[PDB]
């Protein structure tokens, strides 16, 4: 079935976080049934599993959209105008950061750093980096993304 | 190891944490440290000053030459800031707003809960911790508590005054409650003034031990309750009963003894240790306008004193009363009842009328005419009053926010034809009498220090209307109680220190914790009460319940006589009205560590203001409430439930400011399986986790722990029973117990509060006459159940030996051979029992190996024989091991059986049964023997109405 | 003859368009029927000049900058076939004299740089262990296997190597504490959980040269006695994880990892633990709890990780940069390492020049170089010639150093004195267009997000400090807010349990210390840098306006010759697309 991956991992409590990462790879999020089978296999309380899963910002309990927009709010991007580009993205898309659109097209996320601090205003859309972003340019990129291009 | 704490030399254990030793020698705050867990650094309140810097003492290990300052300025500031940070995210009320509205700060919630239970004597006992005349207050108080009530935000405030009147009259009728007087302190206090303030000072100084003498000018005690308050509001038989309850405590009354005429203040100081001046304001203020000397200008207090004393009062047909206080209203209604057409003139509006509003509405019904914003300017007549000149007034400028002052409207002068003018514009004490005795007063009101209530003379205190001017009975009783507190502090030498502590307790914390009196006074007079800003939107979920209406006497009939206009409520409406309380106060207010620390460190709630985390209360569980709004995030519940109980009921959720405690997302506490859910109520330090109590209203009471054992099984776990005047509130966990924790069976099933009332014969309850007949007729072999203490077993065994009756017990086998050390040290165990039926085995066997071969200790369920390895034989009766030790095993053979205790497996027995009750476990005293062979003591929570010893004779 | 063509394929290169350039090079080599070796390299450090294409002759390397796909045919035709370098695009030259590589660059970026950790990055193929062997690698591993483990510890403690991930605890002492601890099973951890928002040096080492970290870990494990090694890298760094897995496979199959490593009887295995992502999990105790499957909540220090760490067994947790320094110390000697840097801080430090600096990238500077040299000779100053107001050193944990204190040498104590810390190695340059209150608010916002919420001081005081900063920024502040900040920040520093909260008030403290005039100007309702949204008003200059209306079709809120102040979203796109001096950001007063 879908939950076969759990038994490849060692039934020690230390395997929880790798198992959570494997679950979020397999399903895109953390389902309840998978979490209870993880708690059963590792013999850890389900409250411990939920505390670990809610501690880390990687894990979410609802599936992600098609286009994931990652706004870098590191120091280099912030001093070069990350607030203005996030304002442009939020105003064009219509959701705040950390939310999914109702149709599930655009998921908006905030990330720490992407390594390209020289392209200081930088976002990432599905592992593709767009850099040197004035608010107008990122509005153009969002509008071109919405119409099925890119 | 030698460490230096605040300059002194100390020897401490090396392995143990420093916080334990420091809390042994001094006071160290801290939420999150429990010795069963490793040190946790979450509360950050146990800070000490080391040579390296400021660090937490729960993590430090005692080292050689370590010097630690526990109370320095920086440490006080750091703890204060930490407490203010915690309070900035705290949501809840320590006390209900009813207690803050009462000038005497009475536990309104507690005695309303006691009234809802039907315990009126206990409710009056709780009332008398803050005031002394609950019937008088139920009749005449302006009900400041009902103004502040949180029921004002939903429908209608609780009838606190009328419920208090009902309970107080029940106590006066069905036997009055009198307090306990401690041994004499050897001190004498002179009290001047037989009014409510003097009575309160005398009562609360008598309840401390000092011998009190009351001096009063009038022939009777009561003051303006007897000579100023009319008898249609306060009947004098009720006043006599209430004052009798105050005076029967041992107060020496000297009536018809005045100050300045019979005894001077200097003689009073030389003969008595402290003197309280509550002479009251018995002079009436003149108006100063010309013509005030005309015949027909009576003063309100003199007129009401003549009417109350029965003296001949001459009154005309038209009477004008000037003033707007309670004095004016009583003058107006008394003059209406004597036969006069009464008009009351007040210089302000109706809203700013100081009078009791219920009395004003009653007077408007009875036909008293009011004209507000009017002021008399002149009284016109040859020798007697014929007419009075009045000027219309308007509100003036707001000035320095002084609620404006009435300024006359020029040209609006009008004349009213009247026969008598009664002056009720205010009261004061005689200024010349105050100069005769030497007390510093301004405008006739005595100047006293606001904290200590002390005059310019040493040993002289003041209160009542002498200090507050025209005031209330409850405010006078508050001043009297505070003066009793301050007189007791003055007689020990601690008054100056206490005043400094009450001004700023954060600078004298060492003296506060070192002195019992300073701690008590600080927590009585300046406690930290946490508040929430609630509007009407926060009580929309509450059921709308109507307030009780008491049928007043007919206005047309009551305008002619001096019969009491308001009766007492009927007893059927009392419970219905008392059950409307929303119990706004915190259930943990008497044991919450956060409130105590905020009291000691002078923490303000508004020091840091921002956004708080808003949570919904999780009260779906039948017995336990979880309130994350009162969670200080110490982690003790998580540490217990994951590292000691292994149940994992709750855990930390989310990160940072959004962190809270709860089950897995999508489930509440009702879905969580665990027999140690109720231990979290004792684990929590502040009151985020609380227990639902099996009473109608759970209102927090000052319960006293009682050390006893549980009767759920052979473990006989040590516990505290929380008792409040014969009420078995809850079972809690002792720290000094061999088990430390108790299960949800003991807490929530309460086997210690269970007893069958009457003997059962063949499945039907019978009276004791039938039991005596059965005992006399049949052979009645004696079968003992394991619910009896060791002394009872000895008594029953000796009775059987003396009389020859065959004796046995339902329990058979041999006792356990293992000790708690053996179970603690062994690692491979044989478990032939169900783990769920003996819940402490879950805690005792954590991490052990459950094997079937090569074991070290064995756990078997009785009846059984000891095995080769040290065995743990577990029965279902607490004193099963005591029965096995005394040698009363087996069921002997006979015709009919009398069994002492309703134990199961008695249906296996052959014949006919007489089940005699064994009694309440909580009402029992003696020792028991539990599974591990310990002899554990049982103590009485309350007096026993049944004993098995006298039943058998 | 052109031996090889190399394209920089780090995360910074990949983001700039290095995949497109690499594929264009492959297409051009295939089209021209050329037989040159196409290899990938890491990052040399010129992140501002990327994508970088290196043409490797046997004796010289010619590195071209800004190599887009369309520039590739020109470069290929003119250089690899005709043989004429295009000197306009040549940004870097490397030549060998007496076995030491010498560097020339257009910008003088490398002049003040001594590369100890990044000596191989941008020259070797990170996915080919043969290239790293040919560059002198893993010779230090054989040399360390020759000597005794305690001799290795003495070598490390005599070089003055201090921890590059934090406070700078001496590494030899840490190794000795892990070796002297009682126990038969011990672990080592490589901390690659760089949670600093502005730090990219650790992933730079793990992507451009992972075998350096692997070799350092093996040397340290031999010295300490560890059986298992953990590389704690985030799952947000997939390229680093991929290259680490490739490198681990190649080192295992060649006998450097496994059982009986090079005949020493020493069994060592390295396993990559993927961190889920939290700034607090970079803390030692939180990292231990995260590997063990718990929440990343730190615990008090008197039980130290070097004596009771992973599952109770002793653990040595060191940074990627420290492990990368170890092979250089073993190969070149401890005296060579002690011949660099100040008296107390030895060696070299890797900094990340970011923000408003012109030559941003990864710099390898010796300890004791002055801050002004890094900011002006290596960084080139600001990108528009403006003055530098301050630098943020240490990320959110460190503080702002102003321009009159730029003479401070970058050693541990000289930076600790000013109220900053060396921290991760992040250097963010702030200019005249930067509001220091906004910077402090950003750092406190990050701290509020990343706190684990265990101790009362961090969890509550960071939120209260951030609320005070937001109050001051919105203009609704007063002097009492500044006094509350000045009282609260030292207490949050003194009372917090872990280093996140103990370094949390550092930005606020430093900004108050050096830039209190900006705070007092925000009390009066004005932003001297025109950054805060409510304190700035976008005003239109009518006398300097034009009828072309360039800043009229780009505005999405429709607040434009006249500005609708009641409807302005305050994005600021007017000031850039106007291509004329008409829009002026002015105080709303
Ligand atoms: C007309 C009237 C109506 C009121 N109605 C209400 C009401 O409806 N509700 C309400 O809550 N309160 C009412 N009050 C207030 C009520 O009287 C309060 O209890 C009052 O504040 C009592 O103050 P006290 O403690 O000073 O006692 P007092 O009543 O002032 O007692 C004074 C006592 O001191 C004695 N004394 C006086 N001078 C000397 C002296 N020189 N030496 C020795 N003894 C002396 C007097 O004989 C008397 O026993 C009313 C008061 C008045 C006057
Ligand atoms: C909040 C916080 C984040 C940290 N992040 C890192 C990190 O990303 N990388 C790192 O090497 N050390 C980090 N540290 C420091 C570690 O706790 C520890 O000191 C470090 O691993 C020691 O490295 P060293 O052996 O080279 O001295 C962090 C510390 C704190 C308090
Ligand atoms: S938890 Fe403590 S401090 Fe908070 S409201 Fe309840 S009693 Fe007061
Ligand atoms: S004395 Fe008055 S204010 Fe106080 S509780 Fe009783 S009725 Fe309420
Ligand atoms: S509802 Fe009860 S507890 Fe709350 S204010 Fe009213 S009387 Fe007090
Ligand atoms: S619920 Fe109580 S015990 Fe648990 S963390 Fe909160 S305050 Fe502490
Ligand atoms: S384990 Fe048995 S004796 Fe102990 S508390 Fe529970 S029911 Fe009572
Ligand atoms: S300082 Fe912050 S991150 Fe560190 S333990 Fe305390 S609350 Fe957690
Ligand atoms: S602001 Fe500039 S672009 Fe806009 S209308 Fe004026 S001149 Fe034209
Ligand atoms: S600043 Fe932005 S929102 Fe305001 S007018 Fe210009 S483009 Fe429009
Ligand atoms: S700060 Fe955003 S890419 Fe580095
Ligand atoms: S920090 Fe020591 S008791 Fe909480
Ligand atoms: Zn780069
Ligand atoms: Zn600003």
């Amino acid at each position: 079935i879908q939950l076969e991956y759990i038994y490849h991992y060692e039934p020690n409590p230390s395997s929880l976080i790798p198992l959570l990462q494997k679950t979020q790879e397999t399903f895109g999020y953390l389902p309840k049934e998978a979490l209870e089978e993880i708690s059963r296999y590792l013999k850890v309380p389900l409250s411990r599993v939920y505390g670990v899963a809610t501690f880390y910002a990687q894990f979410r309990f609802e599936p992600l959209g098609k286009y994931v927009i990652k706004i870098c709010h590191g120091t280099a991007c912030h001093v070069n105008g990350a607030v203005n580009i996030s304002q442009a993205i939020r105003e064009e898309v219509g959701i705040e950061e950390g939310q999914t659109t109702v149709d599930g097209l655009i998921t908006l996320e905030r990330v720490a750093c992407l390594g390209c601090c020289s392209l200081a205003p930088v976002i990432m859309i599905n592992e593709k980096v767009y850099g040197k972003l004035t608010p107008d340019k990122v509005r153009k990129i969002i509008r071109n993304l919405k119409e099925g291009k890119l | 190891v030698k460490i230096t704490v605040n300059g002194k030399e100390f020897e401490a254990p090396k392995d143990k944490s420093l916080i334990e030793f420091l809390r042994e020698i001094t006071h160290v705050p801290g939420f999150c440290y429990t010795e069963a867990f490793d040190p946790y650094g979450s509360c950050r309140l146990c800070l000490v000053q080391t040579p390296r810097g400021i660090t937490t003492s729960c993590t430090l290990k005692p080292m050689e030459g370590l010097s630690i300052e526990t109370l320095s300025d920086e440490i006080i500031e750091m703890r204060k800031t930490a407490l203010e940070l915690i309070l900035s995210d705290h949501y809840g009320d320590c006390i209900g707003p009813c207690q803050n509205g009462c000038p005497a700060h009475s536990d309104v919630q507690g005695y309303l809960a006691l009234i809802a239970m039907g315990r009126y004597h206990e409710a009056v006992k709780l009332m008398k911790e803050k005031y002394i005349l609950p019937a008088v207050l139920g009749r005449v108080c302006p009900a400041f508590c009902e103004e502040e009530c949180r029921r004002n935000l939903v429908e209608e405030p609780l009838a606190i005054r009328q419920l208090k009147r009902f309970a107080a009259d029940y106590d006066l009728e069905n036997g009055p409650w009198m307090p306990e007087i401690p041994p004499s302190t050897g001190k004498r206090i002179a009290v001047v003034g037989g009014g409510p303030a003097g009575l309160a000072c005398a009562y609360y100084l008598r309840t401390m031990g000092h011998d009190v003498t009351i001096f009063d000018a009038m022939p009777h005690l009561g003051g303006m309750m007897r000579y100023g308050i009319p008898p249609y509001r306060l009947p004098k038989d009720v006043l006599d009963k209430d004052i009798a309850t105050v005076i029967n405590t041992g107060i020496e009354v000297k009536t018809n003894t005045a100050l300045g005429k019979d005894i001077a203040l200097e003689e009073l100081r030389e003969q008595y240790d402290a003197v309280f001046l509550g002479v009251g304001a018995w002079k009436s203020r003149k108006m100063g306008i010309e013509g005030e000397d005309l015949d027909g200008v009576i003063h309100g207090t003199e007129f009401l004193r003549k009417v109350n004393m029965g003296e001949k009062v001459e009154l005309g047909k038209r009477v004008i009363v000037v003033g707007g206080g309670n004095t004016a209203m009583d003058v107006a209604r008394t003059a209406l009842r004597l036969g006069a057409d009464v008009t009351v003139v007040y210089r302000r509006s109706k809203s700013e009328m100081p009078a009791n509003s219920r009395e004003v509405e009653e007077a408007e019904e009875e036909g008293v005419k009011f004209m507000f914003l009017t002021n008399p300017v002149k009284i016109i007549g040859k020798e007697k009053v014929e007419e009075v000149e009045l000027i219309k007034m308007k509100l003036g400028e707001p000035d320095a926010s002084g609620r404006r002052r009435p300024m006359p409207i020029e040209g609006s002068e009008f004349r009213v034809k009247v026969d008598n003018v009664i002056l009720a514009i205010g009261q004061y004490c005689d200024e010349e009498f105050l100069r005769t005795i030497g007390i510093e007063a301004k405008r006739g009101r005595v100047l006293v220090d606001e904290v200590t209530l002390q005059t310019n003379k040493e040993g002289v205190f003041a209160g009542g209307d002498l200090v507050l001017g025209p005031s209330t009975v409850i405010e006078s009783i508050a001043t009297g109680r505070r003066a009793a507190i301050m007189i007791d502090l003055y007689l020990k030498g601690k008054l100056e220190k206490a005043r400094e502590v009450l001004l700023d307790p954060s600078k004298h914390i060492e003296e506060v914790i070192y002195d019992e009196d300073l701690y008590r006074v600080l927590f009585d007079l300046r406690p930290y009460n946490h508040w929430k800003k609630v509007t009407e939107k926060d009580y929309e979920h509450v059921e709308r319940k109507p307030r009780v209406k008491v049928k007043l006497l007919d206005p047309e009939i009551r305008k002619s006589n001096f019969k009491e206009v308001e009766p007492t409520m009927d007893e059927e409406t009392v419970l219905t009205e008392a059950q409307r309380c929303m119990s706004c106060g915190c259930m943990e207010v008497f044991r919450c560590k956060l409130r105590e620390y905020a009291t000691l460190y002078d923490a303000k709630q508004d020091a840091f203001v921002g956004e708080q985390n808003k949570f919904e209360i999780d009260e779906t569980h039948p017995n336990v409430v979880l309130d994350n709004n009162k969670c200080v995030l110490c982690g003790q519940c998580v540490n217990f439930t994951h590292e000691i109980a292994r149940e994992g009921i709750v855990d930390y959720l989310f990160r940072g400011f959004k962190t809270y405690i709860g089950p897995q997302l999508g489930e509440r506490l009702e879905d969580q399986k665990g027999v140690f859910i109720g231990e979290l109520t004792d684990i929590c330090p502040v009151g985020a986790i609380t227990e639902k109590l099996p009473f109608v209203k759970p209102g927090p009471w000052k319960t006293q722990p009682v050390k006893t054992v549980c009767n759920g099984c052979s473990f006989a776990c040590e516990m505290n029973i929380e008792v409040y005047n014969d009420i078995l509130v809850r079972a809690s966990s002792r720290k000094d117990s061999w088990n430390g924790y108790i299960c949800d069976y003991c807490r929530f099933e309460r086997p210690w509060a269970q007893d069958i009332a009457q003997p059962i014969l063949k499945g039907n309850a019978v009276s004791w006459e039938d039991a005596e007949k059965f005992l006399e007729e049949k052979e009645c072999a004696l079968i003992l159940t394991p619910s009896l203490t060791n002394e009872e077993i000895m008594f029953l065994k000796e009775l059987a030996e003396r009389k020859g009756i065959p004796i046995g017990s339902t329990i058979d086998g041999e006792g356990s051979t293992a000790t708690l050390e053996d179970i603690r040290n062994a690692k491979r165990v044989l478990l032939k029992v169900n783990i769920e039926k003996y819940p402490l085995l879950k805690l005792l066997l954590k991490g052990k190996e459950i094997v079937e071969e090569g074991y070290e200790v064995a756990i078997i369920e009785g009846p059984a024989e000891p095995m080769d390895v040290p065995t743990l034989i577990l029965h279902d009766g607490v004193n099963a091991t005591g029965l096995i030790k005394a040698g009363v095993t087996g069921i002997p053979e006979a015709k009919a059986y009398v069994v002492i205790g309703n134990s199961p497996a008695i249906s296996k027995l052959k014949g006919e049964y007489l089940i005699l009750p064994s009694g309440l476990w909580a009402e029992k005293e003696g020792t028991v023997t539990n599974a591990f062979g310990m002899d554990l003591k049982v103590k009485k929570a309350r007096k026993a109405h049944y004993d098995v010893k006298s039943l058998f004779n | 003859e052109i031996k090889a063509i190399a394209v920089g394929m780090n995360s910074c290169g990949i983001a700039a368009g290095a995949r497109e350039t690499y594929e264009a090079v492959k297409e051009e080599l295939e089209k021209r029927n050329l037989d040159i070796k196409l290899k990938i390299v890491g990052c040399v450090g010129m992140c501002y000049r990327e994508p970088l294409l290196d043409i490797i002759t046997d004796n010289e390397i010619i590195t071209y900058g800004h190599v887009t796909p369309d520039r590739v045919p020109r470069i290929i035709e003119e250089h690899v076939i005709n043989g004429k370098p295009i000197e306009d695009w040549v940004v870097k030259k490397d030549w060998w004299e007496n076995g030491q590589r010498k560097t020339w660059d257009f910008d003088g970026y490398f002049v003040k740089q001594k590369k100890i950790v990044l000596e191989n990055s941008g020259y070797i193929d990170p996915e080919n262990i043969e290239e790293y062997i040919a560059a002198g690698g893993y010779e230090a591993l054989k040399k360390a296997f020759k000597m005794k483990p305690e001799e290795i510890i003495d070598f490390i403690t005599k070089s003055g190597l201090r921890g590059r991930g934090g406070a700078g605890f001496p590494t030899g002492l840490k190794w000795k504490f892990t070796r002297d601890a009682p126990g038969d099973e011990k672990y080592i951890v490589c901390n690659a959980d760089e949670g600093d928002p502005g730090a990219f040096m650790d992933r730079n080492v793990l992507e451009g040269d992972p075998h350096r970290v692997i070799e350092g870990m093996i040397i340290g494990a031999y010295a300490i006695g560890a059986t298992k090694g953990f590389i704690y890298v985030r799952a947000e760094y997939p390229l680093a994880i991929k290259r680490l897995r490739i490198a681990l496979k190649q080192a295992r199959e060649k006998g450097f990892l496994g059982e009986n490593i090079l005949g020493s009887g020493f069994s060592f295995e390295i396993v990559i633990k993927e961190g889920a992502g939290a700034f607090v999990c970079g803390e030692e105790t939180a990292l231990i709890a995260s590997i063990e499957g718990k929440r990343g909540m730190p615990r008090p220090r008197p039980p130290y990780p070097a004596q009771k760490g992973l599952w109770g067994r002793p653990t040595n947790i060191n940074n990627v940069e420290t492990w990368a320094n170890v092979p250089w110390i073993i190969k070149h000697g401890w005296e060579a390492y002690a011949a660099l840097g100040t008296e107390k801080s030895k060696g070299t430090k890797v900094f990340a020049l970011s923000g408003k600096i012109k030559h941003g990238g990864n710099v390898e500077v010796p300890m004791g170089i002055t801050l002004r040299e890094i900011l002006y000779e290596i960084g080139g100053g600001t990108k528009t010639g403006k003055k530098i107001k301050a630098v943020q050193l240490g990320g959110p944990s460190g503080g702002c150093i102003p321009d009159y204190l730029f003479n401070t040498p970058v050693d541990y104590e000289s930076v600790t004195a000013t109220g900053a810390i060396m921290g991760s190695g992040g250097m963010v340059v702030m200019d005249e267009d930067t509001c220091m209150v906004d910077v402090a608010k950003f750092f406190l916002d990050f701290t509020v997000k990343e706190s684990c919420g265990k101790c009362t001081f961090c969890r509550l005081g960071t939120k209260r400090m951030w609320e005070l900063l937001d109050k001051i920024t919105k203009g609704e502040g007063a002097l009492e807010d500044i006094e509350k900040l000045e009282k609260l920040a030292p207490l949050v520093k003194t009372g917090s349990l872990c280093g996140l909260g103990q370094t949390a008030p550092n930005p606020v403290l430093t900004t108050l210390k050096y830039f209190k005039d900006e705070y007092l100007a925000h009390i009066e309702g004005r932003c001297p840098a025109k950054v805060c949204k409510p304190l700035i008003k976008y005003v239109i200059i009518t006398e300097k306006c034009t009828g072309c209306t360039a800043c009229a079709i780009m505005c999405p809120v429709k607040a434009i010759h006249l500005i609708n102040q009641e409807a302005c979203i305050k994005c600021g796109t007017c000031y850039e697309v106007c291509r004329f001096n008409a829009i002026e950001i002015t105080d709303a007063k």
